[PDB]
């Protein structure tokens, strides 16, 4: 059983590049946006419940 | 001979008189030096369940 | 001081307790001076312990700390990784805490390990090396009556 749910973050900025864009988003930026947006959504779902 | 001398460290300029001093004696960058948030590792691991 | 057999015992204990693995093995690359890595767990250590981990020797008297520079190719380097030992990949958390003055008293025969003052008496310092397995804990956030949590 291989589960990766506590792995210490994805690769850093210097790793592999999928696209040819000059500036690439990388996974850290996306997960940071998700963790920034989650507190409001968590407060909202209470009313639905 | 009008000499600049050294306005700081107690020596007035020649042009100045009994009651005066250079108004500007230094230059200010106005770009402060600041640190950054120390990185955190354990916080992203945990999920959150509301109460 | 931590030893190789302690790491093997910890692996055996975690295997017996059915703790799921977190990574996959690394087959070698084609570049010269590149060695394979078999390691399936992540362990978080402080900054001060790393030299001792580097000085370790395995059962047959060889090196036991393969640094990230060897297997950076054909692998996925995580944040703060410094190398791999046995089955544990090492993560160097900058903010790793430690109990201060929690060991037995320190006399003048101290080989060189760190100590601290406790009521006018020397005591050694105890440092942690932690492994967080899958689905071990969750955080609780009280509603706060309308605030955007946090």
């Amino acid at each position: 059983q291989n589960t990766d749910s506590m792995v210490p973050l994805p690769d850093p900025s210097q790793a592999t590049k999928l696209t040819s864009w000059k500036n690439e988003l990388s996974l850290q930026a996306l997960k940071a946006d998700l963790d920034a947006a989650k507190p409001s959504h968590t407060a909202m779902m209470i009313k639905v419940k | 001979m009008l000499n600049y001398n050294a306005p700081t460290d107690g020596q007035k300029s020649s042009i100045d008189g009994a009651n005066s001093d250079q108004m500007q004696t230094f230059f200010w960058l106005k770009k402060a030096i600041i640190t950054a948030r120390k990185e955190q590792y354990f916080m992203p691991l945990a999920s959150v369940t509301n109460m | 001081v931590v030893s190789y057999k302690n790491l093997m015992r910890l692996d055996q204990i975690l295997t017996e307790n059915r703790t799921p693995t977190q990574t996959t093995i690394i087959t070698g690359s084609r570049m010269i001076d590149t060695k394979v890595i078999g390691a399936t767990r992540v362990m978080y250590v402080g900054s001060e312990l790393v030299p001792e981990l580097k000085a370790m020797k395995d059962l047959f008297g060889n090196k036991a700390f393969i640094e990230t520079q060897h297997y950076a190719d054909a692998g996925t380097i995580m944040n703060g990784e410094v190398g791999s030992i046995d089955k544990f990949r090492i993560i160097q958390v900058p903010e790793m805490l430690h109990w201060a003055g929690a060991g037995a008293q320190a006399t003048g025969a101290n080989p060189g390990y760190r100590t601290s003052m406790v009521s006018g008496q020397e005591h050694y310092d105890v440092y942690p090396m932690l492994v967080v397995g899958d689905d071990s804990f969750t955080s609780i956030g009280f509603q706060t009556d309308g605030k955007s949590l946090k």
